[PDB]
RNA sequence: UGUAAGUUAGCAAGAAAGAGUAGCUCUGGUGAUUAUCGAAUCAGAACUUUAAAGGUUAGGGG
RNA sequence: UUGAAAAAAU
RNA sequence: AUCGAGGACUACCAAGAUUAUAACGGAUAACGAGGAAUUGGGGUUCGACAUCGGAGAGGGAGCUUUACAGAUGGCUACCACUUCUAAGGAAGGCAGCAGGCGCGUAAAUUACCCACUUUCGAAUUGAAGAGGUAGUGACGACACAUAUUGGAGGGCAAGUCUGGUGCCAGCAGCCGCGGUAAUUCCAGCUCCAAUAGUGUAUAUUAAAGUUGCUGUGAUUAAAACGCUCGUAGUUGAAUUAAUUACUUUGAAUAAAAUAAGGUGUUUAAAGCAUGAAUAUUCAAGCAUGGGACAAUGCAUUAAAAGGAAAUUGGGGUGACAGAAAAUAACGGGAGAGGUGAAAAUCCAUGAUCGCUAUAAGAUGCACGAGAGCGAAAGCAUUUUCAACUGUGUCCAUUAAUCAAGAACGAAAGUUAGGGGAUCGAAGACGAUCAGAUACCGUCGUAGUCCUAACUAUAAACGAUGUCAACCAAGGAUUGGAUGAAAACCUUGUUCAGAACUUAAAGAGAAAUCUUGAGUUUAUGGACUUCAGGGGGAGUAUGGUCACAAGGCUGAAACUUAAAGGAAUUGACGGAAGGGCACACCAGGAGUGGAGCCUGCGGCUUAAUUUGACUC
RNA sequence: AAAUGGAUUUAAAUCUCCUUAUUUAGAGGAAGGAGAAGUCGUAACAAGGUUUCCGUAGGUGAACCUGCGGAAGGAUCAU
């Protein structure tokens, strides 16, 4: 019958939540049904972080970080290996 | 809303004994609720009770000892003719020596064992095993 | 529980254990009929229907108590 | 609708809820006297028009000999199963043949 | 008095169909001024005859 | 990136 | 006027009568009752026909005689029939007893007698196709000589017998048996059930707890209205030391019959040869003992019933931001969009890219959560209503559910204006493909936005109706009240709200549910709606609403042994994770190319013998 | 007291408008169902190779495709 107890989404006391657009395929997916991941990445990768410091006109310049929040749908959330298929008794894991 | 105060009272006692509770509380206490417990005390299905005075139809505490099996109310009280007793005993009761119906008659509240002797009928309130 | 909203409050006064208008206050219906300025306030239109039936419920009962003569009729 | 004085809703509910069965409803619609070729009759007499052979269903195979019979009371056409092995020869054209139902009711 | 199908819901419609209509003698209703006065209009009842829109004007219908 | 079909009954 | 009351009729007067508690109308293959078939209780089906009442004599209509007839084995007229005839005319009503034709699956003798029961008469006698006997009579019922029907794979008793047929004939109510070794066909032998019986087709009942008050189901099998308001209806908290209902009795209550009391028709079916008190009467009605529970309206309370008179609220209505695109000016001179790869397209009139400005359209990220509000639909920039809590405030049953009826009701869709930036049903190109009229790329009308008026459907979903009482353990959250810790943060008690973890317990067919899908064969708290195997089919017709598309109500004819629900194993995946193989990578030798040995297919022949056909 | 004239009452039978039931209508038109091996495609059941389905609108030999919104009975109860 019900493969999930909360029907995949995470809404209980509300009858409607605004749609959002998936970051990969651009598919209209609800706000709670979406897969939300918060990415913190330096603009200069670790293979080149020391390259800047050799020739930097400043003195104590600290390289900033990129702050983007990605929302995926199930169709490319699974396909993108963000999440996987879990066991029936291992589905309840929420950590 | 509260349609039958007796109906909610009896199910409280039936559920309490299924959980092994020693005494249960029934917030309302009508005349029939107290009278019904008197019928179940002559058969020794309960030891005793009390009627707390709250000025708003105070609660009743029923002392029971693992003896009541199923006490239930009956939906709108059917007119039980004296000749119709055998119809209800064969259905509502487990055996001819165990169950005890409860009836209301003009001579007061009576059970099926004694109302047959008094030679009267009337409506039916419930039963208890 | 409440008559219309499915909320169940039990807050009460408790008159102690010792012994030692409502129809008029509902005519809220006048205050809502605010309706003229905001004709698109569909939420106030629904809530006004509930209040109108509340008054039409005390009228039906107060008449049987002879408090109001049987010619009483509520019109705005 | 359990109330003691509510004996009209329960009766009206059963009158309404009884019309949804496929079996008793056939006993109150006027279709047996109208659409049933037999009507309320046990047997139907008729006249032979055509000899036809119906192949069996998917799991089985073979041709079932049959005859198209036109009744004398209604004039309708009904296909009839010739009873036994090699018994299609016994029947002829334009002769009285008795037609009486089958094992399944109606 | 009654009036169908269809319909753009307005129309079809005077749809179709049926009853009455004369003459004489009466009665009642519709107002102004404080009993008098004025208007053609509607309704009803007796009695009689040659049974009544039709001298002229004056839709045939489906 | 593309990738269609497998005659009925035992 | 009639024997008789009365709109039964007449003249006048007033507008009155029924109606959701089903009026008026429609169908019956409807004469009603006593009763019959079948039932564990409850019930369902039938009843023209023994007896009572009703109606009719081909169809109404009108009358005669008489105490009672609207008489029909009496009369008349008309409509439709039949019989004789001298061609001028005449009578007849078999739905009386036999009998004839038709109708059909379907039903007896054109007999005798008033002897039994009874009726009529001028009355002891006369009459009776009423009545009795005889005749046919496998509708049925009882006792009983010693012979058939169907079957022998499972339900269901019986063959591991032999010949034929070779998915053909055929058997089979259902599941199926038969494509050359039939437990099922056509046959030969045997025994299995019943026995004057036995197969067949239709209909009634029980099984059917598949019509459900006793007695069903509504998350997933079929089935909870999208939600709320609301009249009829049903159901309505405690408390008191004139009717009606309820309950106990009687009276009267047709027989036959139901169960029988008695009675050796030889038993029995029968029969009443003392007549069982025989009990019967459901529904109604009459008199009566009692008023617990109850319905009707002229004096107690203050219900974790209801309603009325400090905070919370993306609850409803009205009156800051830069992204994408456009425009303008400036820099730069060659590509830019796009894809797995490309192309159609834009660009030397200067594209893409970079800074700065301008106007409208739309949008409301991050904060944004199994958090909040809202009856549902839904609600996200800042600057009238609903609920909870507090309450020694007021009323006193005002209450719950609700046919009919009404409000709100995503998106798309219609009509008329404004707006028309982004995306984009139809459509146009470019790709891919065997084709592609689709997924992929570019462009683009309707639409997407606001106003006003419509439409009223959704996976309108928690597939779980509304109100009410009990209900194991635990963490945590939103808004209040009360203490300590001195608006926020930590903690205790308690009310309301959205949820979550465990259960060795309860339920279920299982998944699962526990703020029920628990308190249910130990079955009844109150109310409303829906469902009865799958198709046909939410189709036709009818009704109604809408500018329209369409919505609401909504069958049958016919067809078929399955359709469907939850879980187990296996297999499969152009699903994932973990390992392995000359499977592949790095290579060597090659085969395929040439002549020849040999095997295979094909052609050929009198025969060119045959098995094997991816690993 | 018989024929017969007339006026009433009850009125059979018949003609014109007015609803329920049964039929004829040809092939006619548009539906539906059933019958072992008949064509064209791959739409659905695995991520069925474009996740499926519901309402609505358009298109198209055919399954069906696409736009707006919804649902998991999804392939996510999860950062
Ligand atoms: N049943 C009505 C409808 O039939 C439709 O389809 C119908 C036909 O188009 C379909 O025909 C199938 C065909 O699909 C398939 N590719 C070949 C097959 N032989 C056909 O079969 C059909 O026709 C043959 C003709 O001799 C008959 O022998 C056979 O019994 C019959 N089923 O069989 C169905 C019945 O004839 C759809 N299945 C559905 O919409 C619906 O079921």
């Amino acid at each position: 019958t019900s493969k999930r107890r909360n029907n995949g989404r995470s809404k209980k006391g509300r009858g409607h939540t605004q749609n959002v657009r998936c970051s990969h395929c651009g598919r209209c997916v609800p706000k709670d049904k979406a897969i939300k991941r918060y990415q913190i990445k330096n603009i200069v990768e670790a293979a080149a972080v020391r390259d800047i410091s050799d020739n930097s006109a400043l003195t104590k310049y600290k390289l900033p970080k990129t702050y983007m929040k990605l929302e995926y749908c199930v169709s490319c959330g699974i396909h993108g290996r963000v999440v996987r298929v879990r066991s029936r008794t291992d589905r309840r894991n929420r950590l | 809303v509260r349609v039958n105060v007796l109906a909610d009272a009896l199910k409280s006692i039936t559920n309490a004994e299924k959980q092994g509770k020693r005494q249960v509380m029934i917030r309302p206490a009508s005349k029939v609720i107290c009278e019904f417990l008197n019928v179940m005390m002559k058969h020794q299905y309960i030891t005793d009770y009390t009627v707390v005075d709250t000025h708003r139809s105070g609660k009743i505490v029923v002392n029971l000892n693992g003896r009541l099996n199923k006490c239930a109310v009956i939906s709108p009280r059917f007119n039980v003719t004296l000749s119709e007793f055998d119809k209800w005993e064969a259905n509502l009761l487990p055996s001819r020596h165990f169950g005890a119906l409860v009836l209301t008659t003009s001579y007061g509240i009576l059970d099926n064992t004694e109302a047959r002797a008094k030679h009267t009928g009337g409506r039916i309130l419930g039963f208890f095993y | 529980g409440r008559m219309y909203n499915p909320g169940r409050g039990i807050s009460r006064r408790c008159i102690p254990y010792r012994r030692s208008e409502d129809l008029y206050f509902l005519m809220r219906a006048v205050s809502v009929r605010h309706l003229e300025k905001n004709k698109k306030d569909k939420d106030a239109k629904y809530h006004l229907i509930l209040i109108e039936s509340k008054i039409h419920r005390l009228t039906r009962y107060y008449k049987s108590a002879k408090v109001l003569e049987a010619s009483f009729k509520y019109d705005a | 609708a359990r109330g003691l004085h509510a004996a009209r809703k329960m009766l009206a509910q059963r009158r309404a809820n009884k019309w949804a069965d496929k079996e008793w409803k056939k006993g109150k619609l006027v279709t047996r006297y109208k659409c049933n070729p037999l009507g309320t009759a046990s047997h139907a007499k008729g006249l032979v028009q055509e000899k036809l052979g119906i192949e069996t269903k998917q799991p089985n195979s073979g041709i079932r000999k049959c005859v198209r019979v036109r009744l004398l009371k209604n004039g309708k056409k009904i296909t009839a199963f010739v009873p036994r092995d090699g018994s299609l020869n016994y029947v002829n054209e334009n002769d009285e043949v008795l037609i009486s139902g089958f094992g399944r009711r109606g």
